[PDB]
């Protein structure tokens, strides 16, 4: 159930017919891909936000046997995005159904991350006499900061 | 708020409109001031006593 960083690559490679019952594209294509996955996670630390990925520590070679640290609910989304990024290495183009699947998975991933920050009162806004700012609470006018 | 590493404060204008009626009430009393009276009673000498 623990999810190595190579299961993801299996998913890409045989989702577009390069791994299912053909050669494993030489071990070189695995190292190139794993570097791609590491860099793509580093980039994702900005727009989609953090999702719990575990990075290498000081030394190079993230290696395919390392635990990714991702929940199993995100693997389809991550896999489809990385397939889209690696397709051009082999000079291939994606078909419309693959694009639709990738978009579906990405939307599912981003649904599980919304915040909708919500606004607060300004700080010069009065609080009414009904709130009894004398005895129950203190500081008439909202703090609006903290 | 901070507003690019500063502390500009919100403008706070004050237009006092609740004092006019209070001033009217105070002028009403200062026009007619009223004091103690000491009314007399029904007796032979209470008039001079009250005076």
């Amino acid at each position: 159930l623990t999810k190595g960083e190579i299961v993801l690559f299996a998913l890409r490679k045989f989702a577009i017919a390069s791994n299912a019952s053909l050669t494993d594209v030489e071990p070189q294509s695995i190292e190139d891909g794993v570097n791609d996955l590491e860099d793509m996670m580093s980039e994702w630390m900005i727009n989609p936000g953090d999702i719990g990925y575990a990075f290498a520590t000081g030394d190079e070679q993230p290696l395919p046997d390392d635990e990714s640290g991702l929940p199993r609910k995100y693997k389809h989304a991550v896999g489809y995005q990385l397939l889209l990024r690696m397709l051009s290495d082999y000079s291939l183009e994606p078909t419309p159904q693959v694009l639709s699947n990738a978009q579906r998975s990405y939307d599912a991933l981003m649904t599980d991350t919304l915040v909708v920050p919500s606004m607060r009162r300004r700080g010069d806004f009065p609080v009414g006499q009904g709130n009894k700012y004398d005895v129950f609470t203190s500081d008439r006018y909202y703090p609006g900061d903290l | 708020t901070k507003l690019d590493e500063q502390f500009e404060k919100y403008p706070k204008f004050e237009i006092n409109k609740v004092a006019t009626e209070l001033n009217r009430i105070i002028a009403e009393y200062r026009n007619n001031r009223i004091t103690v009276k000491f009314r007399p009673g029904d007796r032979e000498a209470s008039e001079e006593l009250a005076n």
